[PDB]
């Protein structure tokens, strides 16, 4: 949730730093689907503040 | 004209997945989207839906 959370060594370097706080939760019963946990992207806060 | 307008289109074929709400509740629907971005500036929405077209 911070300017930052992603990050890349160069434009095309394809190892990357990634820090999104990332939780898998337990599916609808039922309902075929993968449910997840992330924060919000960082890049668009520090682009609004 | 050129393999972009051929496209890979031949080769996928479009898919069905399950939206929130289909009116009275959910379903398999083709018209579920994947993912939204809305990083232009001008307004304009680019939708990746399920289907194909």
């Amino acid at each position: 949730g911070a300017f930052g959370d992603i990050q890349s060594r160069t434009v095309s370097s394809s190892d990357l730093y990634a820090n999104t706080n990332l939780v898998l939760q337990r599916p609808k019963a039922g309902a075929i689907h993968v449910p997840y946990t992330q924060a919000p992207s960082g890049f668009e806060q520090w682009k609004k503040d | 004209s050129t393999e972009e307008l051929f496209n890979e289109y031949k080769l996928t074929r479009p898919y069905m997945a399950r939206c929130i709400r289909c009116a009275v509740g959910s379903c398999h629907s083709p018209i579920a989207i994947e993912a939204v971005k809305s990083d232009g500036h001008d307004g304009y929405v680019r939708l990746q839906t399920s289907s194909q077209y």
